[PDB]
Formats: C-alpha cells, sequence, structure tokens
C-alpha cells in the first residue's frame, strides 16, 4: 500500500489539499484528507469583531460564491433582530444571488475539467465569469469580496443602467453553457472518465450529510429554495435539477442544469424588481444615508453609534441555511445582547462533501480521485474556515 | 569594443531572455488564485507577456504566492521554494500574504510570506485586481531589466 | 541458566546512568538502585533487544531483581 | 559511413546542449534544494519502493503479440513467394492463432 | 417585523412536548424559540439514545446532520455546549439537540448514529477540547500538526503563543514566543445603557 | 543611544546600530542573522546585485534592515554607512586577489579606510576581523597582509575589537567544504601525508555570536579575541573524518607543497573564482597557533560547539543517495590530537 | 470529588498506559530521526521524550493523566507517520530561540516585567 | 418543481450508433467549435496601452481628501480606527495650534487593509476615501506601510478623479 501525499501544491488538487494516499498499483486503497492548510481562524475572529464588520469575513469564507454566503449571514442578522430586507432589496439579494450561483458552476464546471484535461472550456466561460465580475464591481465596487448584501438588505440601490446589461448578457449566456456542451456533455471522453465515478447511494448522501448537488444528483428531491423559501425565491419559479444514476458525470448534467435554471431566476428578477428602498428604514439597524446624517441630529448619532458600537443584537441563537451554489451555507450565530457575536460556527458545504471522498473514491485509480474532488467543488476556504 | 559595452550589451540579452518568459508557478492558497485565474483568462491574457504556468516547480520561476500563508502550509512554501531553479523570484499577491490581512492577528496565519520566502514585488489589495497583478509582473520585468549580474562580475 | 545472568549483567552496566560497580543481582532498581520508574522500563525495554523476546506490559513491573528478570527469561 | 557521419553529428549536438546546460548557468547548491520534490511536504517514504502494478498479465501479452509481430515482418518479400497460396494459408493461421491467443486472454478475462 | 407563521410555533410546540414524553429521561429541558426554531436540551448521557430516536422514528426522521459545535461558557460549570443541528427532508423542519460537557468529562460519539459528525467531532476536539469516546480517529483537523493548545476555547489568545519564520542560521521554519508589531487594539464597545426589554 | 526596550525576540529593540560590511558572504549571514534576531539596526553595505542580497531580507523585523550601494574604490560610500552606526563590524575578505583588488586592499588597505571613517563619524566600537595565526611573517601574502592590516586598524580606531578565527566550518564553509570537494580528484593530495598539519575548527555561529557579544560588551574593547575552538585536530583524522561522513573513500596521497603550490597556481589562474589557490594551499597547510592567552569564545559568552556535533549538517549534501540517511553516532568520530 | 472515569479507574492503571506510551516513543526516537533526517541524536531525542514526558510528571489526577496519554499517543501517531515533517519535530527541541535566564538578577538587567 | 437531468434497436438505430462509434462523429462535432472560434475576434486588451473597466464605486487605494481651501477634511473622530474590520488605521490626535482638531499620526497599514470600502462609509467628513488607482505594487514592504503624508500627497494627486467618483456616487449613497 504505497503512500502518497497528493501533495498542496498540486495542479490538479483545488487550493491546497493534502491527500495522503495509500494506493495499490494505481488503484486507490485509503483516502485520508488533510485538512486546515487554510484554517486562517475565521470563527474565532468574528467574535471580535462587531457584526458589521465581520460581514466581510463571510465573502472569504467561499470566495467562489462571494455575495450568496453573505445572504446567509444577513438573513442569520436579521432573523435575530427580527427585521427583515425591505422588497427591492431581497429581489436584488436573489438577482445576484442567482448571478452568483452561475459563478460558482462555471468555476466548478471548468475547473473541473482542467484537472480532467480540457482547457477550453475554462478560459470560454471565464470571459463570461469576467463580464459577471463588473456588475459585481459597478454595484459594490469590488469584482469580488463586495460587500453589497449587509445584515439588513443590500447597500446601496442599483447603479442606473445595471438591470440593462444583466439582461444583454443573460441573453446570451446560454450559447455560452451551449458550447461547452457541445464540447463536454457528450465528449466520447467526457463521459468515460466521469460515467460511473464515485457513485453514492440516496441513503448514504444523506447518512454523510452531503446536503447540496450531492444529494440531488443521487435522486435525494431537496432545494433548501423550495423547501424553505428564504428572501423571494419563493415569488420566483424555477426547476431543481434532479438526477438518477448519480455520478460524476449525472451530478455535472445537474450543475449545468442549475446554470440553466438560474438564467431563468435571473430573468425574473430583472421582469420584477418593485420601485422601493433598498435597506431596513430603521435606523436602528442600518446605516442613516449620508445626506439625513449631515443635516439630522438623530441621523448622525444613529450613524455614529452604528459604525463604531454596533447593531446590538437582542440575545438568541439561530441555524440559518441557504442554499449557497455549493451546498446548504449555514451559520450557527449565538449571540448575547452584545453588538458584537459570541460564536458563529459556519457551516460549510464541503466539510461534509470531503469527508465523503474515502466512501466515494474506493477501488479507484490515481485519476479518479482528481475528478471527484473536482465533482464535490470543494473550496478550502469554506472547509478550513 | 571595450569588453565593459561588450558586457553591458550580453547582460541585456540575459536579462530580457528571462524578463520576457516568466513561468510564473501554480501557487494558490486564498482565493486569489480566482483572481490570477482571470489574469490567465481572457480578458487579460498572461501568456501574450511570456507568462505560462507550470507547475512542476523545478520547471517554474516567479512564485506568486496568492494567498494566506497559514502556519501548516508554511513549511511546504519554503520547500517548493528551495526546490525551484535558481534564479527565482516571488510575487506576494494580496493583503493576506503581503502582510497578514484581515487575519493578520490570527494564530494560524504567518503575518506575512516575506517571513518565509524572500518577496520581490508586493501587490497590494484583497481580491488584487488581475490588471493589478498584470502591473506587479509587469514591475518584476522592470526589476530584472535593471539587474546587472555580468558586469558586476566583470567589475569584481 | 548462568548464562542469562551474564546477559542481564552486561545489559544493566551498559546503559552508564546505573550500575557504576554497584550492580548486584539481589540489588533492585527501584528499592536502592534509585533507578526512576521510567528508566526502569527502559531497562527492561533493553533486556528484551539482547534476549530476543519481548517481555509484556505488566511482568515489568513485578522484576526490579536482575536475578528475578534471568528467572522469567529461562522460563 | 554516411549513416555514421550523420548520427555522430547528431549526438554530438545533443552531447553539447547539455553540456552548455550544466557548465554555463550560475549555480548555488544548498541540500534543500535537491532533496526530493514530493508536491510541497517532502517524501513519506523510499520513491523507489516496490510499486504494484495491476497490469502486468496484459504486459506480458504485449511480448508475445510483439514476436507475433515479427514473424509477420517477413509478409512483404513472402507475397512474392511463387507458393503465392501457401503463404496464404501460412500467414493467416499466423494472424489467426495469435488473434485467438488474444481472444483467450479476453475471455479468460486474463487482461481485464 | 418578520412573517411568523403560527402554525408553525404550534406544531414544533407539540412535536417538543412529543419528544419529550418519549424519552422522558434524558431531555432536561425542550423549548420552541420565537425564532420557530426546536432545542431539545439532553443530558450529556442521551447522546446516543436522543439522535437515534430522531434518526430512525417514523414521526421524527431527521437523516442529515447540519452541523455539530461547541459553544464555550467559561463562566458555565460544564464549559462546552456541544450543540447538534439536524434536518428532517421528510417534514421539512429542524430540531438542534444541545448538551454540555466538561474539559475532562468526555462525550460519547454519534458516528455510528451519524456518520457526517466523524470530522466534526474531531473539528470540535481540535478547537475546544471535549474528548468523543468510541470515535473512529479523533485527532487535530485544523490545527497544526504541532499546535499545542485549544484555539476557540474563549481562554485562549487570539494572536496565540507561536508564530513562524525562516531563520538561515538553521535553515528552517521555527517557532518563537509571538511577538506583535501592533497588538490588536481592544476597544471597549460595551454601553452602559441597556435597552428596556421590549 | 537607543534604550533597550521589549521581549528580546524579533520585533524588539536592543540599540545596536551596526554597519557590517561584508554581510553578503559566509559569515556574514551569520552576523546578521544574530543582529537581526537580536532587534538591532543593521545596515549593510552591498556592491553585489539586489538579486543575491535577498536572502538578508528575510532576516529581521520590518525596518531592521537597511540595504546600501557602496563602492570600495569610493570613500564617500563608506562615509555614508557609518553616518548613523554606532557599532561597526569589518568582515571584508577573499582568498583570490582579484584583478582589481589585492590581499592588500581586501584585508588591509579598505578594513583602514573604514574604520577610519568610523571614528570620524563617532561610532563606540569597531570590530575588525582578521585571520586567526595570521603572522606577520607568514607564508600566505594573505596571512602577512592580514597582520598588516590589523597593525593600521589599530592606528585608526584604536582598541577597535579585533577578531582572530581559526578555521571556520559551517554549511557552506570552505574548510570543510572544501576537503569534501576534493572528491573530483580521485586521491587526496596532502603534505605529510596530512599529517604534521594541526587545525582547529570553528562553527560559522560560534564565531557570530562572538562577534555580536563583542558589540555588547564593555570588556571587548582594544582586545584580540580569537575563536579558536572545542578541540584540535591532526588535518589527516580531518580530512578522513569528513569523507568518513560524506562516506566517500580516502586516498591521501602525499604530494610537495613545492609541486602542489603549483596546482593552487593552476586553479588560481582560472578567471572564475579558482577552486582553490596558491596561498589557500598554504593556508592549508599552515598548522595553528598555540592557545596563547587570547581570550576565547566562551570568554565572550559563547562555549564553542565541537566539530563532530554539528559536522553532519555540513557534510550531508555531499553523500549519495543511501549514504545520506546515515547518522553521526552510528559513524566513528575522529581522534584528537593537541600537539 | 465524585468525577466520573475516562479510561482509568485509579492512576495505578492510568500509570500503566504511561508507561505503554513510553514504551512507544523510546522505540521510536530512533527511527525518527532516521526517517526525518534530523540532526540529533538517539540518545538525545529519548532525552527529550523523557523531558517532555516528566515535564507533566506532577500529575496525580487519574482522568489528568488518561487524557494526556490520549494526546500523547495521537503525537506519536503523527510522528510515527511523517505527518509532522522535521520543522514540526525540531521544534520540540527549541533549537533557534534564544534561552531565557531565570535568575532575578539577570532579568532584572533586561525585562521590565519579570 | 423538479427536472430529470439524465432519466434516459432497429437496424438504423443500431447502424447510426456504429457510425458515431467507429467515425467518432461526437468527437468532430467537438473540433468544429473550437475551428469556430479561432474565427472569432478575441477578447483580451492590451494592458497597458487599454484598461479594464471600473465604474466610480471601485474602491482601489486609500487616499484622505482636503477640502478645497486647502484645509484637511479629516477632524480625528477617529471612527473610521473604529470600523476597520482589519485594525488597519492607526490615528492618535492633539489640537493644532489653531486650536481645531487634526491627527498628528494616521497610518493605514495596506497588508493590513482587505480594502473593504467601510472608511469610505463611515467618515462623517468624508476625508478618507477609496481612490480609483489599482496600481499601487511596490517593491519594498515597508512603501505599503502609508503615513499621513503619503496618503495626503496621494489625495491631492488623485483629487480631481475622486472628487468626480463621489459626484457620480452620493446620491446613491
Ligand atoms: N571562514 C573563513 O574562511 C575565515 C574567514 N575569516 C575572515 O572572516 C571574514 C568573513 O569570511 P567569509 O564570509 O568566509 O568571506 P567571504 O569570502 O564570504 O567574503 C566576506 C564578505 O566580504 C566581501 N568582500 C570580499 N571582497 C570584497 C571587495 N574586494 N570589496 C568589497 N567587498 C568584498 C564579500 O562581499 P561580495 O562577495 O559581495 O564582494 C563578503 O560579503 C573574511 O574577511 C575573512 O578574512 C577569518 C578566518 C577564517
Ligand atoms: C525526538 C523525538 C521527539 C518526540 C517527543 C515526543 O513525541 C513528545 C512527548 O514526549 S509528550 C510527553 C507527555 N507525556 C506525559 O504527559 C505522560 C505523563 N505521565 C504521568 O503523569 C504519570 O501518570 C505519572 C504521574 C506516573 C508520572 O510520574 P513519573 O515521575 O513520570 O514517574
Ligand atoms: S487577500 Fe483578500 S483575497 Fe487575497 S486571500 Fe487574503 S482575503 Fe482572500
Ligand atoms: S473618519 Fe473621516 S474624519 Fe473621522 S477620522 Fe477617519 S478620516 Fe478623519
Ligand atoms: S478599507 Fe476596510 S480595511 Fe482598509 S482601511 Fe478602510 S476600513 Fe480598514
Amino acid at each position: 500500500n504505497m503512500t502518497l501525499n497528493f501533495g498542496p501544491q498540486h495542479p490538479a488538487a483545488h487550493g491546497v489539499l493534502r491527500l495522503v494516499l495509500e494506493l495499490s498499483g494505481e488503484m486507490v486503497r485509503k483516502c485520508d484528507p488533510h485538512i486546515g492548510l487554510l484554517h486562517r481562524g475565521t470563527e474565532k475572529l468574528i467574535e471580535y469583531k462587531t457584526y458589521l464588520q465581520a460581514l466581510p469575513y463571510f465573502d472569504r469564507l467561499d470566495y467562489v460564491s462571494m455575495m450568496c454566503n453573505e445572504q446567509a449571514y444577513s438573513i442569520a442578522v436579521e432573523k435575530l433582530l427580527n427585521i427583515q430586507p425591505p422588497p427591492r432589496a431581497q429581489w436584488i439579494r436573489v438577482l445576484f444571488g442567482e448571478i452568483t450561483r452561475i459563478l460558482n458552476h462555471i468555476m466548478a464546471v471548468t475547473t473541473h475539467a482542467l484537472d480532467i484535461g480540457a482547457m477550453t472550456p475554462f478560459f470560454w466561460m471565464f470571459e463570461e465569469r469576467e463580464k459577471m465580475f463588473e456588475f459585481y464591481e459597478r454595484v459594490s465596487g469590488a469584482r469580488m469580496h463586495a460587500a453589497y448584501i449587509r445584515p439588513g438588505g443590500v447597500h446601496q440601490d442599483l447603479p442606473l443602467g445595471l438591470l440593462d446589461d444583466i439582461y444583454e448578457f443573460s441573453k446570451n449566456f446560454s450559447l455560452r453553457i451551449d458550447e461547452v456542451e457541445e464540447m463536454l456533455t457528450n465528449n466520447r471522453i467526457w463521459r468515460n472518465r466521469t460515467v460511473d465515478i464515485g457513485v453514492v447511494t440516496a441513503e448514504d448522501a444523506l447518512n454523510y450529510g452531503f446536503s447540496g448537488v450531492m444529494l440531488r444528483g443521487s435522486g435525494i428531491q431537496w432545494d433548501l429554495r423550495k423547501t424553505q423559501p428564504y428572501d423571494v425565491y419563493d415569488q420566483v419559479e424555477f426547476d431543481v435539477p434532479i438526477g438518477s444514476r448519480g455520478d460524476c458525470y449525472d451530478r455535472y448534467l445537474c450543475r449545468v442544469e442549475e446554470m440553466r435554471q438560474s438564467l431563468r431566476i435571473i430573468e425574473q428578477c430583472l421582469n420584477k424588481m418593485p420601485p422601493g428602498e433598498i435597506k431596513v428604514d430603521d435606523a436602528k439597524v442600518s446605516p442613516p444615508k449620508r445626506a439625513e446624517m449631515k443635516t439630522s441630529m438623530e441621523s448622525l448619532i444613529h450613524h455614529f453609534k452604528l459604525y463604531t458600537e454596533g447593531y446590538q443584537v437582542p440575545p438568541g441563537a439561530t441555524y440559518t441555511a441557504i442554499e449557497a451554489p455549493k451546498g446548504e451555507f449555514g451559520v450557527y450565530l449565538v449571540s448575547d445582547g452584545s453588538s458584537r457575536p459570541y460564536r458563529c460556527k459556519i457551516k460549510a458545504p464541503g466539510f461534509a462533501h470531503l469527508a465523503g471522498l474515502d466512501k466515494m473514491s474506493k477501488g479507484h485509480m490515481l485519476a479518479d480521485v482528481v475528478a471527484i474532488i473536482g465533482t464535490q467543488d470543494i473550496v478550502f476556504g469554506e472547509i478550513d474556515r | 569594443s571595450r569588453a565593459e559595452y561588450v558586457v553591458t550589451k550580453l547582460d541585456d540579452l540575459i536579462n530580457w531572455a528571462r524578463r520576457s518568459s516568466l513561468w510564473p508557478m501554480t501557487f494558490g492558497l486564498a482565493c486569489c488564485a480566482v483572481e490570477m485565474m482571470h489574469m490567465a483568462a481572457p480578458r487579460y491574457d498572461m501568456d501574450r507577456f511570456g507568462v505560462v504556468f507550470r507547475a512542476s516547480p523545478r520547471q517554474a520561476d516567479v512564485m506568486i504566492v496568492a494567498g494566506t500563508l497559514t502556519n501548516k502550509m508554511a513549511p511546504a512554501l519554503r520547500k517548493v521554494y528551495d526546490q525551484m531553479p535558481e534564479p527565482r523570484y516571488v510575487v506576494s499577491m494580496g493583503s493576506c500574504a503581503n502582510g497578514g490581512g484581515y487575519y493578520h492577528y490570527s494564530y494560524s496565519v504567518v503575518r506575512g510570506c516575506d517571513r518565509i520566502v524572500p518577496v520581490d514585488i508586493y501587490v497590494p489589495g484583497c481580491p488584487p485586481t488581475a490588471e493589478a497583478l498584470l502591473y506587479g509582473i509587469l514591475q518584476l520585468q522592470r526589476k530584472i531589466k535593471r539587474e546587472q549580474k555580468l558586469k558586476i562580475w566583470y567589475r569584481r | 541458566l548462568d548464562g542469562i545472568k551474564d546477559r542481564v549483567l552486561y545489559v544493566l552496566k551498559l546503559y552508564d546512568k546505573i550500575d557504576p560497580e554497584k550492580l548486584s543481582v539481589n540489588s533492585h532498581f527501584m528499592k536502592d538502585l534509585g533507578l526512576d520508574s521510567l528508566d526502569q522500563v527502559e531497562i527492561i525495554m533493553a533486556m528484551e533487544d539482547e534476549f530476543g523476546f519481548e517481555i509484556p506490559d505488566i511482568d515489568a513491573e513485578k522484576l526490579m531483581c536482575p536475578q528475578e528478570i534471568v528467572d522469567y527469561i529461562a522460563d | 559511413m554516411n549513416l555514421y557521419t550523420v548520427i555522430f553529428i547528431n549526438i554530438l549536438l545533443s552531447l553539447t546542449l547539455i553540456l552548455v546546460a550544466f557548465w554555463l548557468p550560475q549555480m548555488n547548491l544548498y541540500s534543500e534544494k535537491a532533496n526530493p520534490y514530493e508536491c510541497g511536504f517532502d517524501p513519506t517514504s523510499s520513491a523507489r519502493l516496490p510499486f504494484s502494478m495491476k497490469f502486468f498479465l496484459v504486459a506480458i501479452t504485449f511480448l508475445l503479440f510483439d514476436l507475433e509481430i515479427a514473424l509477420l515482418l517477413p509478409l512483404p518479400w513472402a507475397i512474392q513467394t511463387i507458393k503465392t497460396s501457401t503463404m496464404m494459408i501460412m500467414a493467416f493461421i499466423l494472424v489467426t492463432i495469435l488473434s485467438l491467443g488474444l481472444a483467450y486472454e479476453w475471455t479468460q478475462k486474463g487482461l481485464e | 417585523v418578520r412573517p411568523r407563521s403560527d402554525v408553525t410555533h404550534k406544531q414544533l410546540s407539540a412535536f417538543g412536548e412529543y419528544v419529550a414524553e418519549i424519552l422522558p429521561k434524558y431531555v432536561q429541558q425542550v423549548q420552541v424559540s420565537c425564532l420557530d426554531e426546536l432545542e431539545i436540551c439532553i443530558h450529556p448521557d442521551g447522546v446516543i439514545p436522543t439522535l437515534t430516536f430522531l434518526r430512525d422514528h417514523t414521526n421524527a426522521q431527521f437523516k442529515s446532520l447540519a452541523d455539530l459545535t461547541a459553544v464555550d461558557v467559561p463562566t458555565r460549570q460544564n464549559r462546552f455546549e456541544i450543540v447538534y443541528n439536524l434536518l428532517s427532508l421528510r417534514f421539512n423542519s429542524r430540531i438542534r439537540v444541545k448538551t454540555y460537557a466538561d474539559e475532562l468529562t468526555p462525550i460519547d460519539s454519534i458516528v455510528s448514529v451519524h456518520i457526517a459528525a466523524n470530522w466534526y467531532e474531531r473539528e470540535v476536539w481540535d478547537m475546544f477540547g471535549v474528548f468523543f469516546f468510541n470515535h473512529p480517529d479523533l485527532r487535530r483537523i485544523l490545527t497544526d500538526y504541532g499546535f499545542e493548545g485549544h484555539p476557540f476555547r474563549k481562554d485562549f489568545p487570539l494572536t496565540g503563543y507561536v508564530e513562524l519564520r525562516y531563520d538561515d542560521e538553521v535553515k528552517r521554519v521555527v517557532a518563537e514566543p509571538v511577538e506583535l508589531a501592533q497588538e490588536f487594539r481592544k476597544f471597549d464597545l460595551n454601553s452602559p445603557w441597556e435597552a428596556f426589554p421590549a | 543611544a537607543v534604550i533597550p526596550h521589549g521581549k528580546g525576540g524579533r520585533s524588539s529593540v536592543s540599540g545596536v546600530v551596526a554597519t557590517v560590511f561584508g554581510a553578503t558572504g559566509f559569515l556574514g549571514r551569520y552576523v546578521v542573522n544574530h543582529l537581526g534576531r537580536m532587534g538591532s539596526q543593521v545596515i549593510i553595505p552591498y556592491r553585489c546585485d539586489v538579486y543575491d542580497i535577498m536572502h538578508l531580507r528575510l532576516m529581521g523585523d520590518l525596518g531592521q534592515l537597511t540595504f546600501l550601494e557602496w563602492d570600495a574604490r569610493d570613500k564617500d560610500s563608506i562615509r555614508k554607512a557609518v553616518q548613523h552606526s554606532n557599532v561597526v563590524i569589518n568582515l571584508i575578505g577573499r582568498e583570490w586577489e582579484t584583478r582589481n583588488f589585492d590581499f592588500e586592499d581586501v584585508f588591509v588597505n579598505i578594513p583602514r579606510a573604514i574604520a577610519q571613517a568610523s571614528k570620524e563619524a563617532g561610532v563606540e566600537r569597531f570590530i575588525h576581523v582578521s585571520h586567526l595565526n595570521a603572522s606577520m611573517k607568514s607564508s600566505s601574502k594573505s596571512l602577512r597582509s592580514k597582520a598588516v592590516g590589523e597593525k593600521e586598524v589599530r592606528s585608526v580606531f584604536p582598541e577597535a575589537i579585533i577578531i582572530r578565527p581559526s578555521d571556520i566550518f559551517g554549511r557552506e564553509d570552505r574548510f570543510l567544504n572544501h576537503f569534501a570537494n576534493y572528491r573530483w580528484f580521485l586521491a587526496v593530495p596532502l603534505v605529510s601525508l596530512g599529517f604534521k598539519t594541526v587545525k582547529q575548527p570553528v562553527y560559522v555561529a560560534d564565531v557570530s555570536k562572538g562577534i555580536v557579544n563583542a558589540t555588547k560588551d564593555p570588556d571587548a574593547v582594544g582586545k584580540t579575541f580569537a575563536f579558536t575552538g572545542p578541540n584540535r585536530y591532526l588535518l589527516f583524522h580531518l580530512v578522513k573524518y569528513i569523507f568518513g561522513m560524506t562516506h566517500r573513500t580516502f586516498i591521501p596521497y602525499p604530494l610537495p607543497l613545492f609541486v602542489y603550490s603549483w596546482i593552487g597556481k593552476l586553479f588560481g589562474l582560472s578567471p572564475f573564482e579558482p577552486w582553490t589557490t596558491k596561498d589557500k594551499v598554504e593556508r592549508i597547510h599552515i598548522s595553528d597557533v598555540m592557545p596563547t592567552d587570547l581570550p576565547g569564545l566562551e570568554d565572550l559568552g559563547v562555549q564553542p560547539t565541537p566539530l563532530e556535533l554539528k559536522s553532519i549538517e555540513v557534510l550531508r549534501r555531499h553523500r549519495t543517495y543511501r549514504w545520506l540517511s546515515s547518522e553521526i553516532e552510528e559513524t566513528k568520530p575522529a581522534k584528537t590530537v593537541n600537539y | 470529588t465524585s468525577v466520573k472515569p475516562i479510561f482509568s479507574r485509579d492512576l495505578n492503571e492510568a500509570k500503566r498506559r504511561v508507561r505503554e506510551l513510553y514504551r512507544a516513543w523510546y522505540r521510536e526516537v530512533p527511527n525518527t530521526v532516521h526517517l526525518m533526517q534530523l540532526d540529533i541524536t538517539v540518545k538525545q531525542g529519548r532525552d527529550k521524550v523523557r523531558e517532555m514526558f516528566m515535564k507533566n510528571a506532577h500529575v496525580t489526577d487519574p482522568r489528568v493523566v488518561d487524557l494526556l496519554v490520549i494526546k500523547g499517543k495521537m503525537e506519536l501517531q503523527e510522528t510515527i507517520k511523517v505527518w509532522k515533517q522535521r520543522t514540526h519535530v525540531m521544534r520540540f527541541f527549541h533549537e533557534t530561540e534564544t534561552p531565557r535566564p531565570k535568575d532575578f538578577l539577570s532579568k532584572f538587567y533586561m525585562g521590565h516585567d519579570p | 418543481t423538479y427536472k430529470y437531468v439524465n432519466k434516459k434497436v432497429d437496424m438504423k438505430s443500431a447502424t447510426d450508433n456504429a457510425a458515431r462509434i467507429l467515425m467518432w462523429t461526437e468527437l468532430i462535432r467537438g473540433l468544429g467549435m473550437t475551428l469556430s472560434y479561432l474565427f472569432r475576434e478575441p477578447a483580451t486588451i492590451n494592458y497597458p496601452f487599454e484598461k479594464g473597466p471600473l465604474s466610480p464605486r471601485f474602491r482601489g487605494e486609500h487616499a484622505l481628501r482636503r477640502y478645497p481651501s486647502g484645509e484637511e477634511r479629516c477632524i480625528a473622530c477617529k471612527l473610521c480606527e473604529a470600523i476597520c474590520p482589519a485594525q488597519a488605521i492607526t490615528i492618535e490626535a492633539e489640537p493644532r495650534a489653531d486650536g481645531s482638531r487634526r491627527t498628528t499620526r494616521y497610518d493605514i497599514d495596506m497588508t493590513k487593509c482587505i480594502y473593504c470600502g467601510f472608511c469610505q462609509e463611515a467618515c462623517p467628513v468624508d476625508a478618507i476615501v477609496e481612490g480609483p488607482n489599482f496600481e499601487f505594487s511596490t517593491e519594498t514592504h515597508e512603501e505599503l506601510l502609508y503615513n499621513k503624508e503619503k496618503l495626503l500627497n496621494n489625495g491631492d494627486k488623485w483629487e480631481a478623479e475622486i472628487a468626480a467618483n463621489i459626484q457620480a456616487d452620493y446620491l446613491y449613497r
């Protein structure tokens, strides 16, 4: 049983993963993934920071999916305060929530192929990604790591003109997904390296807490967005892409299908986004508008206290989970009455998925392990936190 | 004919060859690779400028330390660094690797990679913009152009 | 039967943190030598390498006598 | 000779390049730069320890199939044999018999 | 104001009694928070039994383990508060079962009940130091290989006690006691005025 | 001055601003190491290219190390380097007098101008470094010159600590590596068959700590400490021992120093850093002076470290595929000849 | 008082486990110094194991001792395998750090707060 | 609403299958796609000559602004320090002889900074702004640490564009 460290710096291994492996022949006898090569303290650091200054940590937890993560903390802090965002902000979060799902899937499908050896899909879709980033930048200011979705709504209304461009792009992106397809969905070779690799049973997927496409790929029907609606994902209409004969190829097809379904959700959001405000009107939770803080005393006091001290969330604890592109992203945020949190365990769709690597890659070749790490969309930020 | 002239010209050639092709290593750690991967991508093609990823450290030069150098990975970085060919340059990318970044005061994060590997160009920004990395890679190219190794040999 | 004692005596003096010519078969590692509890452990282990037989975790506890060790090794 | 002339230039051109490669560059040498590369963390094992391959059978056949190829190499000059029929029968048998051997591998599932 | 649906508050409350009656033995407190969430609290010995009933009961199937965490209330005699959050894909519902464990009084492991916990339990040991009996392979997951101390404990310094740098003399990375060049500025933020509880 | 505040490690202050001119080389790497570890302000003058000076940057806190462009044939460069230093350490030396710098320059001429300016500046102490056993009438132009200088340095910066170290061994050492590097020559040419060559080797670190300590110690003024070592050796055991750890065969071959000085001349002829030199050869076969009375490493606080202890690290790179896994204690340590 | 047990009812049984671990480390020191090419002496290394083992010699609490070996065993595993590369092991020897004197006069001469 | 991504022997059917299997058709299909793009205009930009577009809110590099009169805007309320997530900004102040309130030392550690843009948000006088420039890569770590003089100098250099950018986005804020 030859032992070998897949290696932190592996061109294939996403980020840095030391996958100590015992390989009988080329077959992988045992898979003991090592983690923490990217532990950084995100959970302890948050205890020493106020709610609004811990929002930027969430973007960094799994930064492929920059915003969708922010929505989970937002929702969580809103629940604890029993405040809910204004109607326009909700649609925004679903608009950028979905755009972000595409961004993650373009990452997951194209990076999967680069490790497999197909390199042209990545360049094709990274150009589309690029175009999306620009939406982020023109809405938040940052290409990624925006900090746009804050605990009481979004930070600033969309620029005057973004919606139109999030249309032109959406109107075309489909063809770009279609192309990748003509390149990989039916390749006589993609199928082989992906089909019947890492099959996970339905009962086993629920047991190991997979909770993501990984469950959906095995045929279990669960989309937290339809089962437990958050924001206004209830008012839209989309089809969860369930899969059968769950294997690397089937789940892939599912991720390409949610890229397709997210364009259906984005279209609607553009078609039906309401006129209104983008942040709660409670100066108590949301910072006062700058014209107001510069002309009204109560607004300055509320601006000064909010930025310097904080929300002062009422004491309680909540586990709120959304459907981040990877899977169920949840924040268990225990909170004392103080302005700074007490605990914030981030449930990472990924801590559970990696664990499954062992029960998925059994009697498999070195190349199979590379394919399976891809079909779990492992971003070491969320796993290591 | 003055060898001094002969020397400078020769050095320049040497500098042009190195500066022109800077095969960067594929070192990606804390989600700045996403930006780097953007550089490699079509809007801002790294290749045009000579850059072409080559993971076998042995065959790679510039090491773009994109991301947070956690304590557990610290030794590894040093190793890979030590195993690259002789002329090796390091381009720290990201506030998380220039200094400590959002995670500077943490117990598991090295406050900077320049505490583990000598760093030549520091590219600033939490997700340092891909154009900014490209600016940083281009400044490494001006740093190499100025290097005058053979003239110091001659004058030594 | 004495050959065992011949080896056992050789092992005890070789570590050199014990028996500086005070080596005796009746001598007890813990009782008179003062060698530490742990050091004894090292000793039993030592004996195991030269004898070629590894004694259990417990019986090490009962023998603090080089002569008793030879008693057990012969068994 | 003409070939010998060409070939020695061919080796010379290579040997010239490798040499240039070792004597020209500036070389600083330390242990930590020459210890094996393991994708980072250093080798856990010998890196030369017994490797348990799982495709040997096929490998062996290759050897047997190579030989058959050999026995077939003289076919071009034998297509000329007055005894054309014989050559056909003989050749056909050679390929067929070896084909059977291969199929057996499959039948016995030896290669699989 | 959040869109509370009393329909839920009641149904989950009713289940909370259901469980309390079904396992009188280990359930100490049960409450459905105003946030519409149930948080059965169990004696540490009831870890195995309460989970198993929820994983395998027709009227309460809680198949997947969302998370296993341990808040640390230093004041509390039993420092850690292991919290297990579980989901029911069948009834589209959730429940949190939380127990209490002290530093040297280990909790049972549920890797048997849910194998998801194989990793999270290792995570709780590494960060907080709670120990889980019958765990297949408990060993540090997130911290460095030689790390001393459990980091997420409230009594552990953020910056920690050791940091790493490369030393030429020894040509190898080397720990040294932490010396920080700008200490974490500890802003005091609590206001001396409370908010009259609604 | 700079009141010393801190706990003692990096990011702390010790108050020693020190120019160290030859930091780029073997020992400098060590002198800057401790000075940086202690937290001292270190100004490292350099004329090597910036790429080579990078190894230095990693050692010391943000702002501890300042690098200045400097040319020996320009007095002004030395002037500004010592402008704001209070300790000057001189390690300028070479074995092959180069086309534009001969032994006098590297040992006596330059190291004088330097201390000369240092005084003008008002540096508290100067620590020149000259070789041990650098008799003013020794065989090697080098040793002769080095002595000549120590005479001069005493004039410019009277009582500038001077340290004469014995053969220095440490990773990248000449004394230890060079012998191991004679492998190319199948046999090993040694005058008197490697006998009649008693030498005492000193680990690079030992020498350094001493030097650093010399700066922070009052007694050092007007002293000529001679860092020597923990054990002497006839060159024979040393050579074999080395080959021993390297696990490479040894064939000590007698060859007249007369003819051999010629071999040194041959390598010396080479343009690129002659592998060996007339002088080096003489220096090799030059026995080390007795303990005399000069103070030592332990006097400056650093107890010498035996060669065998760290030899394993210095000679490891020279082993083969398997020999690379042998350790010093299963190996046999060579005998010590005090003579 | 009145405290539940972990793996040993009494210090006695617990000590049994410590003996086993000591043996384990004792038998392992040599291997590590060779598989990691560490520049230390086996005798020296075993001394370290002893020191580390002794550093906690004062404890008399059955429960505390049991955890201590659990933790100790875990360290062994890591070291047994190559999970802990040399940098990790040598750290035990505190080779680079400068030792601090404990003499009062010494501290007075150097640090504001001793 | 759910959907089945991959839910799913006549001679013709079989033959066509064989045609695909032995003529590698689905492989030739893939080659056509890449040949097609080879003919598309590539999307890359000459980086030095042409720059990727950044709109007014781009955070980029920190700068401290001054009033048109010439009085630096910062009045050292020090809540930019309070809301800095990374502890980057260090401010110490004392009353200037004028009697006004000004910062003796304002140090943004850019390596510590994660460019969140909250400081831009928090300032009441809006003295600290996220300036457009993103190209400030530096050879040495010390250069990245910025004191009041570098930021004020950065502010003076980019004030014209900073003013235009704030002009465009202030209604939104
Ligand atoms: N280990 C040994 O062999 C012994 C050494 N010594 C003394 O200790 C000192 C340090 O030894 P070591 O580090 O091994 O010597 P090196 O050969 O490594 O050189 C030491 C330093 O001197 C500098 N230097 C040499 N020549 C010149 C020049 N012409 N102009 C400017 N700078 C120069 C070098 O910089 P650069 O290379 O960039 O020019 C280098 O940084 C030497 O001066 C030597 O006399 C004493 C006894 C034994
Ligand atoms: S710098 Fe900002 S982006 Fe780069 S790694 Fe650290 S956090 Fe992620
Ligand atoms: S907030 Fe604006 S004004 Fe108050 S200190 Fe920071 S910069 Fe100066
Ligand atoms: S940007 Fe965010 S981090 Fe950088 S200074 Fe302004 S606030 Fe602190």
